[PDB]
């Protein structure tokens, strides 16, 4: 270990965790929890952002002075990718979009961009690579989103064989597009808490076993979609064609893949955190 | 019903933040429970880790409207424990800038009191005068507010050439500015309706509740530390102590306006009686030598080196030293253990006991009166919380 | 300083004062911003003889407190009663 | 000596009573207050045209710090640490060692400008006029980190402002 | 060993006050969870009360017990009168603190602290 | 009474119906602590809607003693 | 002598005489009376005497210390009773100040002096908050300066300068949280005391 | 296309920096210098910075003084209730990073541990002119925003 | 007198009579204190001194000057305070020996 990245302190804000992480997609729902957890323990975080600096301000208080560094980057500019990962020991890719746009389609955000990040990271000598895919990724899905997730999942493994691929179920939390999606409006779902996904990602960085593996992050219980939507409306005291297709895909069961338990994380029940998410909008039987 | 007042008004205000928990029955206030500590910064503990010189700037930041007066109180306490005496010219400078500071405080007290009651305009007129007085601070110390100018042993530097002429030109016109302020307020029937018979306190109660300054004189008590326990050269200037008769907000307002006039009267004598000589005690084991001496004489260099690293040792002892600060009796209970760092420094802020009497003074008044009563006490939470 | 004579009369009448004699804005009456150098005096300890520090050592003249009573006739007050204050002759009543 | 601020007996003769009734009914003292604000309307305002016009300052002004040199270009600071010892905020951090030519010079000289209280004790304490508070006060930044000055920044400040700093010291050093 | 009491002259008198304070805290928890809109359950809140009481169960000085009850009442008054805010109540649970290693090996790996 | 008292005590989580006898001691038999006892009495004050002072509650160490106290 | 503070023997004599006066009248409580070299009178008393002594000084016709200037505490850990309670009183009638001192430890309460001076109300709340001294029969004793839920008494000599916890905003829980204190720059302790004695007049016996 | 988005950004940026309504947290001595910026010599109103602004009508928060632990939750609450766009100016050493009270047990070591900060104004206190320089610097920061340019390229 | 000048302190119509009654009551209360108690000896001495002035001087302005206790209504207030104290002193009995000695180094400064 380079002397500058030997851990020091007691794991707090002013400590040195030894982690130098570049987090692509840090300005999103998942990225704000990952950056927060990295900053809690005194990691150096590089935050390449496409958005206006005004939209990165919520990340500023998450680290001690100097621990959060912001950079401009473009998905299609590899030089900007190289500048961001050049000094990092881990690269985390949280880039994604739940819809397509004129300038970026699902193939751009879930295939071309992840592949470019992984390739430049390997060429830059980056040691660890974390890539977020999706539990229901499949090249036979009715959803173009889930089809692209499968193709990109394959290209990342080919480019960065030692990459740690994580495949979460739909994530619920304060800023999600799951419980909030239902509160604003057959299939079986296994939603997983945002903090559990974040903790698992942080543990995959610190765990040398996670290299080269693919994980499936799922919640404890499986809910029939109808029961889930009724539960949300009760707690709340009350879109695109692709999004509907994804929401109606039954969560794949993959017992061969390691899960949160293998990374030391205890999956949080939905019922414990449902009120937290839905309180601002003011128990489903599981499938054994 | 229970109600909480806002931290501060919606216009710039520099008194700090207060959480006032009140019990009301209709329009009337039945209980007032100030919740302070929102500007508690453990100043008294921090001072124990400083030398006596290093702790002096903390006193600028207590009642941060009366900076040099707070410096004077601390300097007098250390001078007493040191058993030394500042030279006469420094004493006159300290009285001169003590009264300039009183003007600064009374403008802030009177005009923000009016501003919170809704009379915005006088604040703007009189803060131009405050801006000119900030320039006097800056010309002697290099800082507009936290001068750190008055120190044990005297003052840090002599007045620059030409400063006293400018203080004279300012003082020449200031009474007219007070008159304009009185034209707006003194006889105004709306101002009198907001202040007359509001927050009455008896002479007996004022004493037992620990009040001081105008909070005593508004009730007819004939007391002023500059008269009764004079310090520096206050025994050498002539001035009158304004005394109230009704013990209410209006009389206290009149006392503060008249005190401003007496401060001009004192400043006039200071400008004419300023003596020549050195401005800090000619004892280099307490006051650092001149820079030219420090760069030429072996003894001066040693004493400069030691005064700015270890600092002077103060003989063991304890003193309670108080002055007539613009807000009332401001004192320090300073304990020396013989070293160059104070063992204990308790600060007596006049606004602490005044605010503790808010519940007593607000009884039988309406919600809008609570604002007037806070203003008449002239509360700054740097000195309340420390 | 540059107000027209009519405007000077109007604001003088409205205020009831001679504002022009005590303007709150400073012009050329103030001191020059460049001054001649000072030559400051020295204190009374700046002597070449008869100036031994032990004769002017205030700190070393401080003593520990006098112990009047330790647990190891006419009545008195802590000081004479304070003398009643006099009314100002400059202006007793505002 | 004392005076009464509010101890006056209103006269109860008819003329005086009718003066007070006229004031009550005809709002005379309120009109008087309107006269005062009207007179101010026609006064020249006190506002200056910042940033084209600036508030007046004196040579003693305590602004942004800088590290100074001798006329030959040698640094004045000899790492005595008097400024670091006196600093009331512990804002100064210094490390030193013998320079390659044997000189006593600092290898670290940091001022945390967000700890500093801009009191000027460091420049009082300095025996060689090395650390000064300059005249600059317009150095606000967009990040906290930009206000943690290291030695290179402070030396650059000295080289940037020496022309003004030297003249201000020439103006005030006989008062010190 | 002759001292001025605070409130209770012996442990039996002191333990009566402890039980009275526990009763008040026990009944307050449901109101606290509602008033502060806490995401914790009432059982979690009452378990926290028990843990705080249990940690001082070994005291045998009635004066020390009096002070603990005096402080516990002050804490309750802050909570009931809503002088505390949501953050102050949740400070009992240390949610953002990562679990600190307990066994010798875990501590040995992470630093020098015992 | 006795049916109501046992209903609460069975409904108490720390207590199992197996060892809950009408004469069982809350401490020795059921293994409860002093704060568990205070918790039990608070449930009794809820079932019957009246207050039980701490001086009284400190002797009700078995369910039968609670039965007797409620009757009086 | 221009640099030396002048003595005032007249006030030293007056205060000494009044010091004996108070000791003669309250022998049940007065343990020591001293007058400092700068003329300040201190009455050191047994803590049981707080109310009788303060009441006497307030109401006696030869005293009339009607104004409580300040009430504070001092922590001296080496003393069996580490806390020294200091009352600074003022008499407007006789234009004089007196100081009354007593002591207590962590577990021994002091009688509240609110009945004698209403000013004492908040001063005693501050002493309780900052030093942890309990005042018996205080109408409303609770913290006044520290944050709600604050643990410890910061003005005790053995309380660390930066405390034990510090606050920050945490986005995950969307609130301000409290965590164990870590400092980017540790406070730098300085050893300043010269190894040479400064004041012979205060030398303690070996 | 790009031309229309470029000018709309200029218009909205101009409106926002020309109408900056501040919520002042007058916490300690720095608030005094803030009042002097409102006073006639500098008259911040003449730049469009209104004197009296309600927290729910505010575009910029000025943290003028020491932030204690006791006060930190209340400051965050006011920030959270500010409608966007919202900016924070940290004024003075205490707010910037604890200042003279940095090592105190009761003080937040910089308000940027509680809220994001846009401008740091140094000094103890900064002069009224130095604060005004900071507000003018925030205006030029708003002038550089490209919100619609970013949105168009999404 | 129209006013005493101190808020809340009413003027007294019959100050000479009021002081005679108050000083007589104080002397009566002091009789229940032990003869050797310093409080009784001193309080009686000053009380008798003031009572004699009240009897000698029938002019309030000239009596006020003799007593030197402010206005005559301030003297009456102080007499009421002394009487209140005298009654409390009987229950405290501060003339008794020192209740307890301090620890050996209790009042030693510096440490
Ligand atoms: C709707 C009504 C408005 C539209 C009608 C426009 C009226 C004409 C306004 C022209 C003003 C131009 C003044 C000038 O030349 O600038 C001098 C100035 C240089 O002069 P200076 O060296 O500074 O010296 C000024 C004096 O020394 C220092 O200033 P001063 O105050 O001493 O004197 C300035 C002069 C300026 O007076 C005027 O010209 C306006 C008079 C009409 C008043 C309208 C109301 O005032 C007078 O001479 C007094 C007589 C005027 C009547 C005053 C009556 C007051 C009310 C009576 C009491 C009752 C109160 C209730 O040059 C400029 O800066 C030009 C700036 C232009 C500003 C805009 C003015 C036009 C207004 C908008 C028009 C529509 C668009
Ligand atoms: C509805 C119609 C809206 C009319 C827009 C008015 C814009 C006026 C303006 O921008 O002032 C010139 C401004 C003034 O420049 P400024 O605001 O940057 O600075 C002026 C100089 N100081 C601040 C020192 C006084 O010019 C610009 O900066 C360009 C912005 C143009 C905005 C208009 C978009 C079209
Ligand atoms: C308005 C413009 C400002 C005018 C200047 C102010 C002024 O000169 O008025 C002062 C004058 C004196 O009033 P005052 O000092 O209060 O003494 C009691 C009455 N002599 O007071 C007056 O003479 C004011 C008279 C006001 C007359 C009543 C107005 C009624 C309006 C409806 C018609
Ligand atoms: N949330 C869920 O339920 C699940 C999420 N995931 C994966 O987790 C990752 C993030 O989840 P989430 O954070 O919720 O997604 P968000 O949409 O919340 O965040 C998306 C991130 O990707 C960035 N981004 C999007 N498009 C582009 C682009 N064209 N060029 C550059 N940057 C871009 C965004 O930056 P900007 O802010 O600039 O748009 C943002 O930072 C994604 O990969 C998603 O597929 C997997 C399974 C479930
Ligand atoms: S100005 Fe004062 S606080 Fe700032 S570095 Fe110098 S000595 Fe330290
Ligand atoms: S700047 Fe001056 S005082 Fe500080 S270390 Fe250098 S020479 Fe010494
Ligand atoms: S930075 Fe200076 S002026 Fe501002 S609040 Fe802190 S001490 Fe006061």
């Amino acid at each position: 270990l380079h002397h500058a990245v030997i851990p020091h302190g007691k794991g707090g804000r002013s400590s040195v965790s030894g982690i130098v992480a570049t987090v692509f997609g840090a300005t999103g729902f998942l990225g704000r929890y990952v950056v927060n957890h990295l900053g809690r323990m005194g990691s150096q975080v590089i935050v390449p952002h496409r958005c206006e600096p005004y939209d990165t301000m919520h990340l500023r208080p998450m680290g001690d002075l100097g621990q959060i560094i912001f950079m401009d980057w473009n998905g299609r500019d590899k030089d900007s990718i190289r500048r961001a990962v050049e000094h990092s020991s881990v690269v985390i890719n949280l880039v994604g979009r739940e819809w397509e746009t004129q300038n970026f389609d699902f193939e751009d955000v879930f295939v071309k961009i992840p592949q470019a990040i992984a390739q430049v990271s390997k060429e830059a000598g980056v040691e660890k690579f974390i890539h977020i895919s999706h539990l229901n990724a499949d090249i036979k899905s009715s959803s173009k989103y889930l089809r692209s997730k499968a193709v990109g999942e394959k290209e990342v493994r080919e480019t960065f064989p030692e990459a740690t691929i994580i495949k979460p179920a739909e994530i619920f939390g304060r800023e999600d597009r799951f419980l909030n999606y239902f509160a604003n409006i057959k299939t079986v779902k296994q939603p997983v808490y945002i903090v559990d996904v974040t903790k698992g990602i942080i543990n995959a960085i610190k765990d040398p076993d996670a290299r080269g593996k693919t994980f499936a992050f799922v919640g404890p219980s499986r809910y029939l979609l109808f029961d889930l939507v009724q539960y949300v409306f009760a707690v709340a005291h009350r879109t695109t064609r692709d999004k509907v297709e994804r929401i109606h895909t039954t969560d794949k069961i993959l017992p061969h893949l390691p899960g949160l338990e293998d990374l030391g994380v205890e999956a949080t029940p939905l019922e414990l955190k449902a009120i937290e998410v839905l309180r601002r909008h003011r128990p489903a039987k599981t499938i054994p | 019903s229970n109600l909480t007042l806002n931290f501060g008004p919606q216009h710039p205000a520099a008194h700090g933040v207060l959480r006032l928990v009140m019990e009301l029955s209709g329009e009337m206030v039945r209980k007032c429970d100030p919740h302070i500590g929102l500007l508690h910064r453990g100043t008294e503990k921090l001072i124990e880790y400083k030398t006596y010189l290093q702790a002096l700037p903390y006193f600028d930041r207590l009642d941060y409207v009366s900076m040099m007066c707070n410096e004077q109180a601390y300097s007098l306490a250390v001078e007493k424990l040191l058993n030394i005496r500042p030279p006469p010219r420094a004493q006159w400078i300290r009285v001169l800038f003590g009264e300039i500071t009183r003007l600064l405080n009374h403008i802030m007290a009177v005009t923000t009191h009016a501003l919170d009651i809704g009379a915005m305009t006088p604040f703007f007129w009189m803060f131009e005068e405050r801006e000119k007085m900030f320039e006097f601070y800056e010309r002697v110390s290099g800082a507009r507010m936290h001068a750190a100018y008055v120190r044990p042993g005297g003052v840090h530097q002599d007045l620059p050439l030409g400063l006293m002429d400018d203080i004279y030109e300012f003082s020449k016109n200031f009474s007219l500015r007070i008159d304009e302020l009185e034209e707006m307020l003194t006889n105004n029937r709306i101002w009198r309706n907001r202040t007359v018979d509001i927050g009455i306190v008896t002479a007996e109660d004022a004493l037992n509740y620990g009040f001081s300054g105008v909070m005593l004189r508004g009730s007819g008590i004939q007391w002023d530390l500059r008269k009764t326990q004079p310090y520096d050269v206050y025994d050498q200037v002539e001035f009158d102590v304004p005394i109230g008769s009704r013990g209410d907000c209006y009389d206290r307002y009149l006392c503060r306006v008249e005190e401003m006039r007496q401060s001009i009267r004192i400043i006039s004598q200071c400008l004419n009686k300023m003596p020549p000589g050195e401005i800090k005690v000619d004892d280099a084991k307490v006051s650092p030598p001149k820079r030219a001496e420090m760069k030429t004489s072996m003894e001066s260099l040693i004493h400069h080196f030691k005064l700015y690293t270890e600092g002077y040792q103060v003989p063991p002892g304890a003193t309670y030293t108080a002055i007539e600060a613009p807000k009332g009796e401001f004192g320090v209970y300073l304990v020396s253990d013989g070293s160059s760092r104070p063992y204990r420094c308790k600060i007596k802020a006049p606004g602490f006991a005044h605010l503790a009497g808010l519940d007593k003074m607000s009884k039988g008044h309406m919600l809008a009166d609570v604002v007037a009563i806070i203003g008449t006490q002239d509360i700054v939470f740097g000195e309340v919380d420390r | 300083a540059s107000a027209t004579r009519f405007i000077q009369w109007l604001r003088n009448w409205a205020s009831g004062r001679d504002l022009q004699a005590k303007l709150q804005l400073r012009y050329q009456e103030i001191s020059k911003r460049t001054q001649p150098p000072p030559k400051l005096p020295v204190g009374p300890s700046h002597k070449l003889s008869n100036n031994y520090y032990c004769t002017r050592d205030g700190r070393r003249e401080a003593m520990p407190p006098s112990i009047v009573m330790s647990s190891q006739k006419k009545a008195v007050s802590p000081a004479p009663p304070i003398k009643r204050w006099e009314l100002s002759q400059d202006e007793p009543y505002l | 000596t004392y005076k009464y601020v509010n101890l006056r007996e209103p006269s109860m003769d008819m003329k005086s009573v009718t003066d007070r009734a006229a004031q009550t009914l005809l709002w005379t003292e309120l009109i008087r207050g309107l006269g005062m604000t009207l007179s101010y309307l026609f006064r020249e305002p006190a506002t200056i045209n910042y940033p084209f016009e600036k508030g007046p300052l004196s040579p003693r002004f305590r602004g942004e710090h800088a590290l100074r040199r001798y006329p030959s270009g040698e640094e004045r600071c000899i790492a005595c640490k008097l400024c670091e010892a006196v600093c009331p905020a512990q804002a100064i951090t210094i490390e030193a060692e013998p320079r390659a030519d044997g000189s006593r010079r600092t290898t670290r000289y940091d001022i945390d400008m967000t700890k500093c209280i801009y009191c000027g004790f460091c420049q009082e304490a300095c025996p060689v006029d090395a650390i000064v508070e300059g005249p600059n006060f317009e150095f606000s930044t967009e990040t906290h980190e930009e206000l943690l000055y290291n030695k290179e920044k402070l030396l650059n400040n000295g080289d940037k402002w020496e022309a003004e700093i030297a003249a201000n010291i020439q103006a005030d050093y006989l008062y010190r | 060993t002759s001292v001025k009491p605070i409130f209770s002259r012996d442990m039996n008198e002191a333990k009566r006050r402890v039980r009275e304070l526990y009763r008040a805290w026990y009944r307050e928890v449901p109101n606290t969870v509602h008033l502060f809109q806490l995401d914790i359950s009432v059982k979690q809140g009452r378990d926290k009360v028990r843990e705080m009481f249990k940690k001082n169960a070994h005291i045998t000085d009635p004066r020390v017990v009096d002070l603990l009850v005096i402080k516990g009442k002050m804490e309750l008054e802050e909570t009931i009168k809503v002088w505390k805010q949501r953050t102050h109540v949740m400070r009992f649970f240390h949610e953002t603190e990562a679990p600190r290693p307990k066994d010798f090996l875990s501590k040995f790996y992470v630093g020098h602290d015992p | 009474i006795k049916d109501r008292v046992l209903y609460v005590l069975k409904l108490y989580d720390k207590i199992d119906p197996e060892k809950l006898s009408v004469n069982s001691h809350f401490m020795k038999d059921l293994g409860l602590d002093s704060l568990d006892q205070v918790e039990i009495i608070m449930a009794m004050e809820d079932e019957f809607g009246f207050e039980i002072p701490d001086i009284d509650a400190e002797k009700l160490m078995c369910p039968q003693e609670i039965v007797d106290y409620i009757a009086d | 002598r221009p640099t030396v503070r002048p003595r005032n023997d007249v006030a030293h004599k007056q205060l000494s005489a009044f010091g004996e006066y108070v000791a003669e009248i309250l022998p049940k409580y007065v343990q020591q009376v001293q007058v400092s070299c700068f003329n300040e009178l201190e009455i050191c008393i047994h803590p049981d005497g707080v109310i009788p002594v303060l009441t006497f000084l307030r109401d006696h016709s030869n005293a009339q210390f009607k104004s409580l200037a300040d009430l504070t505490a001092v922590d001296i850990p080496t003393r069996q009773n580490r806390f020294e309670i200091v009352y600074n009183l003022l008499s407007l009638r006789f234009n004089s100040r007196i100081r009354v001192k007593t002591y207590t430890d962590e577990l021994t309460p002091i009688e509240s002096s609110v009945p004698v001076y209403k000013a004492a109300n908040w001063y005693e709340r501050e002493i309780w908050d900052m030093f942890g001294v309990f005042f018996a029969n205080h109408p409303d004793l609770r913290r006044i300066l520290t944050d709600y839920g604050f643990e410890g008494h910061p003005f005790r000599k053995d309380f660390p300068l930066s405390g034990y916890v510090e606050l920050r905003y945490d986005d995950e829980v969307k609130r301000v949280v409290a965590e164990p204190v870590e400092l980017a720059q540790e406070f730098r302790k300085f050893d300043l005391n010269s190894p040479w004695e400064a004041f012979p007049a205060y030398r303690q016996p070996p | 296309g790009e031309y229309v988005v470029a000018k709309l950004d200029d218009l909205i940026n101009w409106a926002r920096r020309s109408s900056l309504w501040p919520m002042t947290f007058g916490l300690a001595c720095c608030a005094v210098e803030m009042m002097h910026m409102a006073a006639p010599r500098y008259d911040m109103d003449r730049f469009g910075v209104v004197f009296r602004a309600s927290p729910r009508q505010s575009d910029v928060m000025i943290v003028a003084g020491t932030l204690t632990n006791k006060m930190a939750p209340a400051l965050r609450k006011v920030y959270d209730q500010m409608p966007e766009p919202r900016y924070v100016v940290s004024m003075g050493s205490c707010a910037n990073g604890g200042g003279y009270y940095h090592y105190s047990y009761s003080v937040v070591r910089g308000c940027d541990r509680i809220v994001p900060v846009d401008i740091y104004v140094p000094g103890c206190p900064p002069t009224a002119e130095a604060l005004l320089y900071g507000i003018l610097q925030l205006q030029k920061k708003i002038k550089r925003e490209k919100r619609l340019r970013i949105w168009y390229r999404r | 007198k129209k006013t005493t000048g101190l808020v809340g302190l009413a003027v007294c119509e019959t100050p000479h009579e009021r002081l005679k009654i108050l000083y007589t009551k104080i002397l009566d209360v002091l009789g229940h204190i032990p003869k050797n108690a310093a409080y009784r000896k001193y309080t009686e001495q000053i009380t008798n001194e003031k009572l004699s002035m009240v009897k000698a001087e029938p002019d309030v302005k000239k009596l006020e000057e003799r007593l030197q206790g402010g206005q005559i209504e301030e003297v009456i207030l102080q007499a009421e305070n002394e009487l209140s104290l005298a009654r409390k002193m009987i229950q405290w009995k501060p003339w008794e020996p020192l209740v307890e000695e301090p620890p050996a180094s209790q009042w030693k400064w510096p440490i």
